């Protein structure tokens, strides 16, 4: 239900309400945590 | 050019130094001229006409005579030596315009409020290494200031290969990529130029200025691709154009100020300045007191010039003259 509709490029994390994608990993707020992705 | 006097200055050329005042043959002979007491001095030089000797000094009347050597008026040519800083990227990155500004404060005017702006541009491509990077900057460097265009000469670009960290590998608009065959380039020098000079119109400037660089997304943030770090210089700009001009002026006071004006009706002055050799100088100021009411002083300049070999001895052989003719004890440089 949680839908996200940004994705944001930056070595700083970006808000809570989209994707961050830094340099070959890309992590998304979850249980208050950036979730990175295998 | 035009300089600011203490109510006066005289310059003699020392091309050759004599003993006696009747050696004084070719035009640019010169004696230091005391008596014994140590009371006057003066000098008698040999002018395109005649014999002539200078303002009489009152050794007493002495404020301050100090030799300055030919390395001190030499501008030194600012250079910078420019990179792209390791933290944004150590290599290009593709696709991005790496532009390059370089402004220039003291355009054709003489203000800091008189400026311009030229250009360098390179767009960056996968596998291009760092010296490519330099090479192509260079290039468009030289394309947009070292062309044969350009009104004026703006800057001196060079390139450096780390394996010869010394020699500066110049760069021209003629320069053509293959003619640069290393691949170790490290920095993008750029120098200061050499303002044409004509005597007694155009003073010796120059044109100062300082890399601005723009930015480029790396990693989603307008980041500045390079670092601009000024560097020890190492091309000075001799005083042959700068004695001349100082001739050309304080010659007028001796002679005529009515220099090529009326050009058929003019007095024309030969001048033993050389605008291609390198000369000490040594300057001395003193003055005039009068008696009892007049006690106001009129403080006088005197300068002397004597081309440097690199160890200054036409000059070093001249103050030890004058010492031993009016006991003062000027530095030998």
């Amino acid at each position: 239900m949680k839908t996200l509709r940004t994705l944001k490029i930056s070595p700083n994390a970006p808000d809570i309400n989209s994707v961050w994608l830094y340099k070959g990993t890309m992590k998304y707020f979850n249980n208050g945590e950036w979730e990175t992705i295998g | 050019m035009v300089i600011s006097i203490n109510q006066v200055r005289q310059l003699y050329v020392a091309k050759a130094l004599k003993a006696n005042t009747a050696a004084l043959t070719t035009a640019g002979d010169i004696v230091p001229k005391a008596d014994t007491a140590k009371t006057t001095l003066y000098f008698q030089s040999m002018s395109p006409a005649g014999i002539v000797a200078s303002d009489k000094i009152n050794l007493k009347h002495v404020l301050y005579a100090k030799a300055t050597p030919s390395e001190a008026l030499a501008h030194k040519l600012v250079r910078y030596s420019v990179t792209l800083d390791a933290d944004v990227s150590a290599t290009p990155v593709a696709g991005q315009n790496y532009i390059l500004r370089l402004a220039f404060r003291q355009y054709i005017g003489l203000s800091e409020e008189d400026q311009y702006f030229k250009y360098g541009e390179v767009i960056a491509r996968s596998g291009m290494t760092a010296s490519d990077f330099y090479k192509k900057m260079a290039i468009s460097l030289a394309k947009n200031l070292e062309n044969k265009t350009e009104s004026t000469p703006l800057v001196n670009i060079y390139l450096i290969s780390a394996a010869a960290a010394s020699t500066d590998v110049p760069v021209t608009s003629a320069t053509k990529e293959s003619d640069l065959t290393a691949t170790d380039y490290n920095q993008i020098i750029i120098e200061e130029t050499e303002q044409p000079w004509v005597l007694g119109m155009m003073p010796q400037a120059f044109i100062p200025f300082t890399p601005q660089f723009l930015t480029i997304t790396v990693d989603g943030e307008d980041r500045l691709w390079g670092v601009a770090t000024v560097v020890t210089p190492t091309k000075t700009v001799p005083d042959g154009h700068l004695i001349a001009d100082l001739e050309y002026f304080c010659m007028g006071a001796r002679g005529d100020i009515y220099r090529g004006m009326g050009y058929p009706n003019i007095i024309k002055t030969t001048y033993l300045v050389d605008p291609g050799a390198v000369y000490d100088v040594l300057d001395i100021h003193y003055f005039y007191t009068g008696s009892n009411e007049s006690v106001q002083k009129s403080e006088k300049t005197i300068t002397l010039v004597a081309v440097d070999d690199g160890s200054h001895t036409a000059m070093n052989a001249l103050i030890g003259a004058i010492n031993t003719a009016s006991g003062l004890t000027i530095a030998t440089l």
